[PDB]
């Protein structure tokens, strides 16, 4: 409701129909382990905002008991509860599109058989700048074509849901496993990206700081490992 | 303790003649066995391993046989850069001892 | 009611994604069996034919039994006297196995790749089932491939569907036959997952979304303004 | 009134069709009981055969399936080796020349040892599993500290353990084994003993997509 | 006692038929439930996506 | 779960054992109807092929009806005018059957040897069942075939499977012909007995078990010691 | 148990699970004539020893009844009960491959298509000493390839038994009639070979002889002949 405690981990949110549950599928096992809110460094919306992608669950990859046993394990197997949450007064205006891509096959912005180097795939709880300067080996940051060459408003096919400031403030979108295989390496593949798009630059009143915190926090479900490591050998 | 008798001490042959020095031990080795080649003021260096192995940078010259206690290194068609003492080691039961050596010269 | 806009028919029907040509002549004294186009293997790649790929990659993943109808149509543009009477050895060369080197290998007569043996003139018809590794194709793969190391982000043997290998079974007459083969895949008992933006710009590399740079824009300008119908 | 497909009259090498018979009415010669009859590859790489560890030789010997034991040695190593079934040791074991006829095998293996010295002779060896991703024991301290049996040479002279389920075709997982105890042999009876050690499939393996060793 | 009939040995591309399969006891990958499958494509241009009417640029 | 492990499936598959090559052209004064390739016979060996004898040793004993298919295709190499329409025998000759020595011999006409007649460019098929004399083939044999004196030791007549010969039934025309045939055996309702160990060296002979000498290990050594993963 | 008394013959041995019944089929028609111990002379295992080969029905030609039989009667059909026993201490260690191989065709020690010769192919009760030098017309006793060209690790494929030193000393292979044909000459033909490999090598103590006898007892059962010679003409 408003005190939602998963861990030793306690959030305060809003909520009435706020959870997306992608492609109407919700998590479950092919908690209580490693499930509890990951909150990640609040990105700073400034009013020339381009927009945000972090890959999951490289986002997750340092986060204490799940980011250890990421990469204790090789096979894993998640499903997500992302809350993006962009406190505001009634005085802002903007819009954001938080949107959860599975497969976000990246482009580079060199063209050609240039691949993305592993360093920007995998950029971890800082995530891609996509208002950044392009370096060599990375992504592109085209925010139209969303960095892989298909038009931004299409990019509602993908499970999504708009932070309109007038309106709300938070997205919840509930992400459940997704792969063509039963368990991979959570270490070398990336199952969803998350995005957090402005797409209605954000406006502030003369005597506003032009900024605005966008909070991003991860909570992993339904999170399963291989057997092996504690499976006996006898 | 296993004692490497190696016979004989020293032999005389030209560049092209078979050499067969010749390992025997009290014990049994079971083919545990390295032969070494050593030249003036130079460090060993391993030519058979296992009493048969030719080791790593070794030609085909060099061949080790022989199982049990007795061991031949016989070498075909002796060329100049292989003078120098031959000495067994066993490698079987700690101790590792050596034989005696086989030194060539030229006739 | 709508029947036509179901994946089984959507991504389900026969395209063109293979056109080779293979050569009957003499290997007296030919040193490249591929420059002299003696044979040619084809790595089986949906993705070559951009109007397929545009398709395919409108879902994440895909799921199809294949259907690949051959057709092989001889030429003779030099002194003749005959056409001649020739059979085409359409190998597959299933993923994991072996590719030819040569036309006279010892991979056309292994008995694990199939081999399709047909008249030129006429036309081969197989199907080759579901042979990736994963529960579907990867028409997009966020990540690395088997290794930590640097593997091309994307570039997976997942999706591997085999390869094709076309040789003329036949010796050589007096005068060359050039032998040009349409390989027709076929899509079958498609399903797909996870519906995807269509792609807006064209493609630069194959298994990569990259787009080429300085390109044109996609959303088509106006004639007037806003207000203007 | 029919009409010709396309792929008619072609040669499918695959294609398994019936044939007009060319000896009908030959009678021939009636099938006995044979003893032995192997319906299924899958039984017959179930037969634990021995294991060539000791690769160490530039000849095929016997020694080469003997893996050498030695006093002395506490927190060594004895052997190790990657479970890449293709390669490597198993290569030319039964399961591995069967495994290398087809592309994926997919399933666990039974492995085992034999400890074939004197029977006043006692040890205890560590028998590590490192699995397929992570990093072999480079101290007999981390293979404890993973998957691992404390084998009593001195009580158990055969130990039989499963490799878990692996799905592999570094990656494949290791095996090592380390002395946790110095070998303790008999007196005056010095040099070396041997282990025999064996690979099999579990009852699991599957093993799909046939394809073709050349020489 | 069988007749050809005209449109024999045609290849019409969009004449689906079964086949000789070139990998018969081949046992694929097993299917696993990956979410959001999509039998129509009826089903996703109900998805309302974003109209670039600003199309001034 | 595991139908490609079959014996039916993993020894019953159809593999290139024999290719041939006769001629067309005229005997007139032709001495030797071998050298000229006027036709040619094989006994059918499928140990001559290695990777199918590498397969069928695997098993002491294997009992199977065969499956011959055969693809014959043409070739002129010379100034021809035209491809000629040719017509092939190839004639099964059984176990303990005479064999051709002439290309116009009574054999050819012989009402037990079944022969199957096919177009040049078309292809042949039948079933021949199991023409063993004991209740399986014998892959190894310890011991000698019908007499006490010496008989080569696993030379046995009991793995007859009988010969095949090819001829054209065609005559001459004023150009040679040269007809290259492939047979394809596929072992058909296989069934093995007493698992064998798999054969680690070459092979030298058919029907014996030699391998040559001096030959390379094929336990492959270690890049590092015992203890190197 | 430990006084198995088979005809005139007794033999003292030991059992729990001893017996290795061939590929789970015992020996039956298609005892009481022929039926009794037949014990080998004891092979010297020395520190060197490399295996012997008995050829089966070769190693019993000579053997009283059975041996005249086997001569008597062209076509025979025999099973076999193999005790191969080691003795020794508790200080011998080293291990034995007790192995039968149906039809094992050895390889000649020429290559190409040298055959081997009825004086080597049936050497009788003295077996193939394959430490000993190859004779010309002999087979090849290079004992890693099985004298078949096939490794010696995969020569447990067949109906084996080890005798560990440590564990045991005694191996008993129960050998059924393994043919094509129900019945076959046993004097041209050898179904099964015993062999007896040391793979781990004998190693004795300080004091010890370097040597260890092997005796091999080999008991024909369900031996059947031809009813010719006794068929009557009327």
């Amino acid at each position: 409701v408003q005190q939602i405690t998963l861990g030793n981990s306690t959030i305060t949110t809003q909520e009435a129909a706020n959870a997306v549950v992608c492609y109407a599928e919700w998590p479950e096992y092919l908690d209580t382990s490693v499930c509890r809110f990951y909150t990640l460094d609040s990105k700073t919306w400034t009013t020339g905002s381009k927009g945000w992608c972090w890959k999951l669950p490289d986002a997750l990859k340092d986060m204490g008991v799940f980011g250890q046993n990421m990469f204790f394990h090789s096979l894993g197997r998640s499903g997500y509860t992302v809350h993006v949450q962009c406190n505001a007064t009634k005085f802002h205006s903007g819009c954001l599109l938080v949107v959860v891509i599975p497969e976000h096959q990246l482009a580079s912005h060199e063209g050609g058989n240039v691949s993305v180097k592993y360093t920007f795939t995998h950029p971890g709880e800082r995530g891609i700048d996509l208002s950044s300067a392009n370096e060599v080996g990375g992504p592109v940051k085209d925010v139209i074509y969303n960095m892989n060459g298909t038009l931004l408003g299409n990019l509602l096919i993908f499970p999504h849901q708009f932070i309109n400031l007038r309106t709300n403030n938070t997205a919840t979108i509930v992400i459940p496993y997704i792969n063509s295989v039963p368990i991979d390496s959570m270490t070398r593949h990336n199952n969803v990206s998350l995005m957090v798009i402005p797409i209605a630059p954000l406006t502030v009143p003369t005597g506003a700081t032009p900024s605005l915190p966008i909070t991003v926090t991860i909570a992993p479900m339904c999170t399963e490992f291989s057997g092996i490591r504690s499976k006996s050998i006898v | 303790d296993i004692v490497l008798t190696q016979s004989p001490a020293a032999l005389s042959a030209a560049a092209g003649a078979t050499v067969a020095a010749t390992c025997r031990a009290s014990g049994n080795i079971h083919n545990a066995l390295a032969w070494y080649q050593q030249k003036a003021g130079k460090s060993p260096q391993l030519l058979v391993y296992a009493a048969a192995a030719l080791a790593a940078g070794v030609p085909s010259r060099f061949s080790g046989s022989g199982s049990g206690t007795a061991y031949a290194l016989a070498i075909n068609s002796l060329a100049a850069d292989d003078f120098g003492a031959y000495y067994c080691q066993h490698f079987w039961s700690t101790p590792y001892t050596f034989g005696g050596g086989t030194k060539l010269e030229i006739k | 009611n709508g029947s036509e806009t179901d994946v089984e028919c959507f991504l389900g029907r026969a395209a063109c994604v293979h056109v080779t040509e293979i050569q009957n002549k003499d290997a007296t004294g030919i040193d490249n069996h591929r420059e002299a186009k003696l044979f040619n293997d084809w790595k089986i790649n949906l993705s070559s034919l951009v109007q397929l790929r545009k398709k395919l990659e409108l879902f994440t993943y895909v799921r199809f039994d294949s259907e690949y109808t051959i057709l092989a149509t001889a030429s003779q543009p030099d002194s003749a006297n005959y056409s001649s009477n020739l059979v085409v050895q359409a190998m597959y060369v299933p993923p994991g196995a072996p590719n030819p080197k040569e036309w006279d290998d010892y991979t056309w007569q292994s008995a694990s790749n199939p081999s399709v043996f047909f008249k030129v003139g006429d036309t081969s018809r197989f199907s080759v089932p579901y042979v990736g590794l994963a529960s579907a194709y990867n028409c997009f793969y966020d990540g690395y491939s088997h290794d930590d190391a640097e593997t091309q982000y994307g570039i997976t043997v997942l999706n591997h569907m085999g390869s094709m290998a076309f040789r003329i079974v036949n010796e050589h007459d007096e005068h060359k036959t050039l032998v040009k083969i349409r390989v027709y895949h076929r899509a079958k008992h498609v399903e797909a997952w996870i519906p995807r933006a269509p792609r807006a710009l064209p493609y630069t590399s194959i298994g990569r979304t990259n787009y080429p740079k300085n390109t044109e824009p996609v959303i088509k300008k106006r004639k007037g303004d806003i207000k203007s119908y | 009134p029919t009409t010709t497909l396309p792929g008619s009259g072609q040669f499918l090498t695959t294609d398994d069709r019936q044939s007009p018979s060319a000896l009908p009415n030959y009678e021939p010669t009636p099938r006995i009981h044979i003893p032995g009859k192997v319906h299924n590859l899958l039984e017959i790489i179930q037969v634990d055969t021995l294991i060539p560890m000791n690769n160490t030789h530039t000849k095929d010997e016997v020694n080469s399936y003997l893996i050498p034991l030695n006093a002395n040695r506490q927190n060594e190593q004895v052997f190790g080796t990657n479970l890449f079934i293709g390669d490597g040791v198993f290569k030319t074991t039964l399961l591995g020349e069967i495994v290398q006829y087809y592309t994926h095998w997919s399933g666990s293996l039974r492995f085992s040892l034999m400890y074939t010295g004197p029977a006043l002779s006692s040890a205890k060896l560590i028998l590590a599993y490192t699995p397929p991703g992570a990093r072999g024991p480079q101290d007999r301290r981390e293979a404890m500290l993973g998957t691992h049996v404390v084998w009593d040479i001195g009580l158990q002279s055969t130990i039989v353990m499963t490799i878990p389920w692996t799905s592999g075709v570094t990656s494949a997982g290791f095996l090592s084994c380390w002395y946790q105890t110095s070998l303790i042999l008999p007196p005056e009876t010095t040099g070396q003993v041997y282990l025999l050690s064996f690979i099999s499939a579990c009852p699991d393996f599957k093993l799909r997509l046939m394809k073709d060793t050349q020489t």
